[PDB]
């Protein structure tokens, strides 16, 4: 969610500067929300494997 | 006389062509900004082109 990956709701840019290192903060959040979305698709393998394992 | 008023029309003429040479109101002859600078880079670092006043 928004407060997650640190974008902070209702953040905006009011000036042709702040744009500047909103580029920057949007490129963190978005490294970081795939990071986090590569550890939950890990998780659901292992789920899978562990299921296949009890059968 | 009438070579004066000639000269004083043609200045008149080189005011007029330098103000109106607005494009989506923005300008680098009129003298209005210093510096226009554009994207260059996926990151936000600037092609920067300075203003040349006509």
């Amino acid at each position: 969610s928004l407060a997650g990956i640190g974008l902070t709701t209702t953040s905006t840019f009011t000036t042709a500067a702040a744009a500047k290192t909103m580029i920057g903060t949007i490129d963190t959040a978005l490294q970081t929300a795939t990071n986090k979305l590569a550890s939950l698709g890990t998780s659901s393998v292992g789920l899978d494997t562990h299921l296949t394992f009890v059968g | 006389n009438a070579l004066k008023s000639d000269f004083d029309s043609l200045r008149d003429q080189i005011e007029k062509a330098a103000t109106n040479a607005k494009f989506n109101g923005v300008s680098i002859a009129d003298g209005s900004t210093t510096k226009l600078t554009f994207l260059a880079n996926s990151d936000g670092s600037g092609f920067t082109v300075n203003a040349k006043t006509i």
